[PDB]
């Protein structure tokens, strides 16, 4: 009775199948569900919090805490570099294995905005200026103050703000075709008696509201 | 522009423009009525365990890798909430942290504050079981180490990895503050009961840790103090007990 | 939406290995057993390290081979062979031998196959007394560091239905294990550190990550 | 006619499916039922009868009567214990051959309340008073008549009531982490002239509605 | 009331811990954190006020 006719595909596991099964406990009834805090439906809520970048992965210090930190100097150097770095998530050493670095990894395509953070960690009797200054991808990096001031940038003044928050709008993968952050000298520390040398800028990465991702694949870090 | 607040007989002074973390947007409160109707009977005291306990203050100097606590067996010699933990079999809590520090303009230093949920650490060796003494001293401070450390029954307290295996840059994770101290000197972290069972024992299980983590170390010049005092006061809140008749 | 928590994790792998024979001299290599924890497999182990409470059902098929030994029996003519697959729930009593009584308590489910069709499956609840499993424990069992008795979830024993003095062949078993309706809570930052056992979190002091030349490197645009 | 597709899992026997089965006697008018009384629906209605516990399960008297009957001596001794017990059914030797603990051992996880009662067996011209205490799980037993006395107690007045009865509601399983229960002589047994010297309790135990049973297993008694 | 007259660029912080008649001095920093207490950061306040209740003699 009733007339079948078996098609190809028939008694085959295939891995991704979405089929019913059979329960083994039928006579068994769960425990009820309990409202724990903190529940995740999406791993762009992992992606969206800030996390610590270590900009100063240089040779020496990679297993202090002094790679997170970023040397500022005293004196008057009125032109020179402070840091400069690719925007490059998942595949440059800086950002590789942040909150948002480990995450990208797990993903073959992914296209979004990014949100820099720069905080001055001095005390409170220090002020002077930088240039924060932001080439498109295709573009080269700047090789002195002027040219950097003749693009896109924005002029911080630690002595009235403690932080500075940017954004970059054009993200993506595929001898880096990509754009790039620098930060120079424009005035330099001015201090009164009494008072530490040194000074440190630390920096935070996440990622805007739009992003995206796809292709599931396997991690390469373990 | 100074908000003085009391709790029994416990009275703290704080500033009135300090900013307040909840967890994860979830204030305490107590397990409603019949989750558990029938014979499971709670009750709640309610009378010391809102006071704030202040602990003793840590010292901060150039080399200072961090400290931490575990809650509860930091408060089981503080008084009437240490008499609940022996007398009672089974109890829940949440808690408020107060944190403070007094400096002057003439210092520099930025502090992380976190608390690390079920926080289980490793051994310094690496087939090893760690003692339970390595963990916690109760109301003291243990401390990180700047370097790797050895030896037998140590935990691996080397500051980057936090004694959890994991990068220190990405705690933030977790419910934190940050204390710069060219700005704010305050922090103030609210966090309810967390577990995958509503009630448990309170001395075979270790529900969160505090960590206190300096990223830019402190520094100073000529005649200043070459120390800065950490105070942390903690308040329990909405705990909560098993039934006794 | 293929960074959702259900696309995140709702996937297929090969957990365990095994072989087992028909007649032998051993005794203990005449079934197959292994013991379910999710920190054996090093596939889900890192993806689930992010979270720190989970709750899940699970899914198991099974894919069996046969041999015939190359001793010295030749000019056969056997019948398809019978498999027995049974589940023990946490708190359920555990064979010693083939010839058990254990393996015929009614509160074991097993399942009967014979070779030639589709491969066997079968469904687990969620089985704890507790409202959700527990990927992190800092904390004593009662004494082991970081294990509890909430996250028992059963054992799986394979052996070969045959009567009596039976003829030499070898089987083996692939297990393949998938999690549904998989809920999550607490998310925790990853692991930047190489797993050294299956039971605790021990490791090893790393680097946070990899160097560069200088604070100011940039590669060369294209 | 109809394209089909076989799925994986065509073909297999699987032990705990629930499929049609085709009859072998179809012309057959089964026997209709007969309301015969005792109709059991659910296995909570045998554990929720009284059954005598085996308290007295001493050497020596394992194979007697006297295994049930607690020992109340004559004379003066007014501070002394008179038995003590914890209650864990199904792992402790007292409760585990109940109609209680033989139910309780078809299950592998089970939570739920019990109702204790004690019987004076004396003759109707005894008097005297008794003590009877519970620590909850976590705390020690007592060790004198005074510490008892600070806990959670009852004094039951035998020549005013025969029985005491008393409720225990959190239970479960897994050197005990287990609530128990003592009795402390608060006076001593006054009679008068021409009586039995010696005196006897009987224990009963059940189970109260609520009770919970899951995950069927094998029973370990065979 | 309690009154840190120091310079603009001190900072720093202190406890204030009361106990009831009755109760013993503590006799360190952590078991008066366990009682009644008020953490005080002269860097943000000044002055911090304090109201006791229970005020007798013999």
């Amino acid at each position: 009775g009733l007339p079948v006719m078996n098609t190809p595909g028939s008694n085959q596991f295939l891995t991704s199948d979405d089929f019913q099964s059979p329960s083994a406990m039928p006579q068994f009834d769960v425990t009820p569900e309990l409202n724990i805090p903190g529940e995740v439906q999406n791993l762009m809520e992992i992606a969206e919090v800030d996390s610590v970048v270590p900009v100063n992965n240089v040779e020496g210090k990679l297993d202090t805490m002094e790679i997170y930190r970023i040397p500022v100097q005293s004196g008057n150097h009125q032109s020179s570099q402070v840091f400069g770095f690719q925007v490059q998530p998942g595949l440059d050493n800086v950002f590789k294995h942040t909150l948002l670095g480990e995450i990208l990894n797990y993903y073959a395509h992914w296209s979004g905005s990014i949100k820099l953070t720069f905080v001055f960690c001095g005390s409170a009797m220090a002020t002077g200026k930088f240039l924060l200054a932001y080439a498109p991808p295709g573009a080269n990096a700047p090789k002195s103050r002027k040219d950097a001031m003749l693009g896109t940038h924005i002029i911080w003044d630690v002595g009235l703000q403690s932080s500075c928050v940017l954004c970059i709008p054009w993200i993506s993968q595929t001898y880096t075709s990509a754009g790039n952050v620098t930060c120079w000298y424009q005035t330099g520390i001015v201090v009164p008696a009494g008072t530490p040398t040194s000074c440190s800028i630390m920096c935070f990465v996440s990622a805007c509201n739009d992003f995206s991702v796809r292709l599931l694949k396997d991690t390469p870090f373990i | 522009r100074v908000r003085s607040i009391t709790l029994g007989n416990s009275t703290i002074t704080t500033q009135e423009s300090a900013n307040v973390v909840v967890a994860y947007g979830r204030w305490p409160e107590y397990l409603k009525d019949n989750e558990a109707t029938a014979e499971d009977q709670p009750t709640q005291p309610d009378v010391a365990t809102c006071r704030f306990y202040t602990l003793e203050s840590v010292t901060w100097e150039r080399d200072s890798p961090g400290w931490w606590w575990k809650f509860p067996d930091a408060l089981k010699d503080m008084g009437l909430f240490g008499q609940n933990m022996y007398y009672h079999y089974l109890g829940r809590a949440g808690y408020t942290i107060h944190v403070q520090c007094n400096a002057s303009k003439f210092h520099q230093g930025c502090l992380m504050v976190v608390c690390v949920p079920e926080a289980e650490m490793g051994c310094s060796q690496v087939d090893g079981t760690v003692n339970e003494h390595s963990l916690s001293e109760g109301e003291t401070a243990k401390k990180f180490a700047s370097t790797s450390t050895n030896g037998t029954n140590t935990v691996q307290s080397i500051v980057t990895n936090a004694g959890m295996g994991v990068g220190v840059g990405n705690l933030t994770i977790f419910p934190h503050q940050w204390i710069n101290l060219r700005t704010n000197n305050c922090a103030t972290i609210v966090m309810p009961y967390i577990n995958n069972v509503p009630m448990d024992n309170m001395f075979r299980h270790h529900n969160f840790t505090l960590m206190i983590i300096p990223f830019v170390p402190l520094d100073y010049s000529s005649d200043s103090s070459t120390y800065v005092p950490i105070t942390v006061t903690v308040a329990p809140m909405c705990a909560e007990y098993n039934g006794l008749r | 939406s293929e960074s959702s928590i259900e696309n995140f994790l709702c996937r297929s792998a090969c957990v365990y290995m095994g072989e087992y024979h028909t007649t032998n001299t051993d005794t203990s290599k005449l079934f197959a057993s292994w013991t379910i924890n999710a920190r054996r497999m090093v596939q889900m182990r890192r993806k689930l390290e992010l979270f720190t409470y989970v709750r899940f059902d699970m899914e198991v098929t099974f894919v069996i081979t046969s041999k015939q030994d190359q001793g010295t029996q030749l000019g056969q003519d056997m019948p398809p062979l019978t498999h027995q697959i049974m589940y023990i729930p946490p708190g359920g009593p555990i064979p010693k031998s083939v010839t058990d009584y254990t393996w015929q308590t009614s509160t074991n489910p097993s399942i009967f196959w014979t070779e030639g069709n589709a491969p066997p499956r079968m469904s687990i609840p969620f089985i704890s007394i507790g409202n959700a499993y527990s990927n992190f424990y800092d904390g004593w069992s009662h004494g082991v560091y970081g294990y509890n008795t909430l996250n028992h979830m059963g054992q799986i024993y394979v052996r070969h239905v045959n009567g009596s003095s039976p003829l030499p062949m070898t089987s083996t078993v692939r297990m393949y294990f998938k999690p549904k309706h998989v809920k999550v809570w607490v998310p925790r930052p990853p692991r930047l550190c190489q797993y050294k056992n299956a039971s605790t979190v021990n490791f090893t002091p790393t680097n946070i990550t990899e160097k560069r030349q200088s604070i100011n490197y940039i590669p060369e645009t294209v």
